[PDB]
RNA sequence: UUUUUUUUUUUUUUU
RNA sequence: UUUUUUU
RNA sequence: CUAAAGAUAGCGUGAAAGCUCAAAAA
RNA sequence: AUGUUUGCUUGGAAGCUGUAGUCAUUAAAAA
């Protein structure tokens, strides 16, 4: 499972949603969107 | 269909004014009309057709489709252009 | 008391093809980007509009 | 006349992993229906062992019909094939059931009308929701109104009765006049 | 012998008016329950669209927004929608109603009152929600499209249902020309005379064209046949003939992103 | 019912 | 410096 | 006392017996 | 509660190892 490398940690505040080296974010909007 | 290089042949024109059945009656001593009495609205319905520029579109008359069908996709992306009117002309009065 | 809104004696039915304008759109910057599309619009109208005073002046229908 | 339409035939064609479109409304059926919430992915294989299972729960004298077919193909990299060698081999066949898509349905309707005090009955699709890769959420709609209703007179009578009931103890006393 | 059979006997007449009283002024409210005889219409209140005002503000406030558009100028109204809402979805375990859209409503606006139904509706395809809702004038003397709903409550009464046979109700919804003032209530199918055939039983229309109004007011489409347009089967389960896939059939699993037909499907090798 | 969150750097939860 | 529970 | 009580929903036995629930009354 | 251990399988089957059916109680010094 997608759990140990840094670029899955959330974001948390004052970051604006999109860090560098980031899966997550684009993997959740389209896990819902359709997988 | 094919190609063709000449003058057509005269086509003699259709009436706009259709007949209409009639039977006598002993009750009034005169000639009463053989349709049936209807709203005057389902006369020029009947006669004419839908009144105003546009319309509900035709319901259904065969039974439901069991499974799910996508229905509301046009036959072509593209439609090719309207055709040209061939037939009988109407009648000018005189 | 309440009263039923009843439309103005005279009217009718009336689709407007390829759009209707207004203030915005007057400007060319703000016309339709597809300018040959069909954006039809049902309203009704008065028949007497379509009369012109001047016979200089024509209304195009199409 | 009522017929019994041939399911459709799968396509042996390669096609894209473009993404899952959305519905374009709510679909409507009478009597009991299934329908997913989100999109997925659903085999050939799961959905027979669905049909399977509802068959065998409902039994031979009840009738069921299915709304979603598998005909959307993929492929798979074969074991022994390089970085990129060119597409592989079709895999199966899978079935782009977007949210809102109903799957199975019984037209049936509930007989049962002055008897508003028993819920529906779902075990046939409680035994398959969680095979289903999927949630699903149950659903019956049926041709009963509101105005139609005996609840609303069963009421009516009830408040009819107290009152009359009312008006004669009060009445029997005599601390009041009466007319 | 004892005497509570005869005053039982003795009292019955009795017993038998208060029923009768009680249909009686149920009915009353006209001025059976299952009578054609039945108004259908509803009363509701409705607010002004303010300027500069979006959808998605009135809809966070908890309203509906809706508009009126024919035989008269486009007027913008909100509607609660707990109140909207509640007719909309009238069914413990239902969606959207067939009825929704079979009605006469009596929206008012400051001093107007507009009789309208609605054609157009905008609903969450799974959650029960209404996002956009458009009205349509009707006027007397003008003919208007309506879909009248069928019902099918006197089912138990059903001779091939009761002998184990499987009943299934076609045309859910029945067109009609409505020109009158009122708009026909829904349509009942007296399947208490039905009997199992061989090869098979149905129902038609013709059956039906008895509850139309007298005045004539409202008439079915012409382009229906009465005499084998079908409302009603009853059949064997798993005794049904074999036919070919229409030819009117889209696949659901070829539709792009516009609402188009895939490439593919102009394909030579593209069976169905 | 709400104020208290990934506050997951530590203490603290003092409402 | 907590709010809500129609008539 | 009156009213009501599924061809039988849950225990039980070896084929039985027995108990309880629904309905009814209060 | 009662007809009634109602019926066909079964060595045997009562409401309760399978299956089909699945209604009968208040009535003759009522006319």
């Amino acid at each position: 499972w997608n759990r140990n490398p840094s670029a899955r940690y959330p974001k948390k505040g004052n970051k604006g949603c999109r860090p560098v080296c980031r899966a997550m974010r684009k993997i959740r909007k389209r896990l819902r969107t359709g997988r | 269909e094919k190609p063709l290089f000449s003058v057509l042949r005269r086509q003699a024109r259709r009436n706009a004014d259709p007949s209409e059945g009639v039977a006598f009656c002993a009750e009034s001593a005169k000639f009463k009309s053989v349709r049936r009495a209807q709203h005057p609205a389902f006369e020029a319905f009947d006669r004419q057709g839908p009144d105003g520029p546009s319309q509900k579109p035709a319901p259904r008359k065969e039974p439901p489709l069991p499974f799910y069908s996508a229905s509301h996709v046009p036959n072509v992306p593209r439609p090719p252009p309207p055709q040209p009117y061939t037939g009988p002309l109407k009648v000018r009065e005189g | 008391e309440p009263k039923v809104y009843r439309q103005r004696e005279g009217m009718i039915q009336f689709v407007f093809q390829w759009g209707i304008g207004n203030s915005f759109r007057a400007v060319s910057a703000n016309r339709f980007r597809p300018v040959h599309a069909a954006r039809p619009k049902e309203v009704s109208i008065h028949p007497s509009y379509f009369e012109s005073p001047h016979p200089f002046v024509i209304w195009e229908p199409l | 006349p009522p017929f019994r339409f041939k399911a459709p035939q799968e396509v042996r064609i390669k096609v894209p992993i473009g993404r899952i479109p959305p519905a374009v409304g709510p679909e409507i059926r009478l009597g009991k229906s299934i329908v997913a919430v989100a999109p997925h992915r659903v085999t050939a294989e799961q959905l027979e062992d669905a049909r399977r299972v509802l068959r065998r729960v409902l039994g031979r004298s009840k009738e069921v019909h299915q709304n979603v077919h598998a005909t959307y193909a993929v492929t798979r990299k074969p074991e022994g094939t390089k970085m990129g060698q060119g597409k592989g081999s079709i895999d199966r066949f899978v079935a782009r059931v977007p949210a809102g898509r109903i799957l199975f349905h019984i037209p049936q309707i509930n007989p049962f009308h002055p008897f508003p005090e028993v819920e529906p009955n779902f075990a046939a699709f409680k035994a398959i929701a969680p095979r289903l890769p999927v949630p699903v959420v149950f659903r019956e709609q049926n041709n009963f109104f509101q105005m139609h209703s005996v609840k609303d007179l069963i009421r009516k009578r009830q408040a009819e009765e107290r009152e009359n009931r009312e008006k004669t103890a009060r009445d029997k006393l005599g601390g009041f006049h009466t007319d | 012998k004892n005497f509570k059979t005869d005053l039982i006997r003795m009292q019955w007449p009795a017993m038998r008016d208060e029923m009768v009283r009680f249909f009686q002024s149920q009915n009353a409210i006209a001025f059976g329950v299952l009578g054609a005889g039945r108004s259908s219409a509803v009363d509701v209140a409705c607010k002004p669209w303010k300027r500069f005002v979006r959808k998605e503000d009135i809809q966070r406030a908890g309203y509906v927004p809706c508009i009126v558009e024919k035989y008269g100028i486009e007027r913008r109204l909100a509607i609660h929608r707990d109140t909207l809402e509640a007719l909309a979805f009238d069914e413990q375990h239902g969606h959207l109603s067939y009825l929704f859209q079979a009605r006469l409503f009596r929206l008012r606006i400051g001093n107007w009152i507009e009789e309208c139904i609605p054609t157009f509706v905008q609903a969450d395809p799974v959650a029960r929600r209404l996002y956009f809702v458009k009205f349509e004038r009707h006027v007397a003397g003008k003919i208007s499209e309506v879909d009248i709903p069928t019902t099918m409550v006197g089912l138990l009464a059903c001779p091939a249902y009761q002998r184990g046979y499987h009943v299934e109700l076609v045309m859910p919804t029945i067109r009609c020309q409505c020109v009158g003032a009122e708009i026909p209530p829904p349509f009942f199918v007296d399947v208490s005379r039905l009997h199992y055939s061989p090869p098979y039983t149905a129902i038609t229309l013709q059956d039906l064209q008895h509850l139309l109004p007298a005045d004539g007011s409202a008439r079915f489409h012409p382009s229906y046949d009465a005499a084998t347009q079908e409302v009603a089967w009853a059949y064997e389960v798993g005794s049904l003939p074999d036919a070919p896939l229409p030819a009117d059939y889209v696949d659901p699993n070829f539709v792009d992103r516009k609402g188009q037909k895939m490439d593919v499907c102009f394909r030579n090798h593209f069976p169905n």
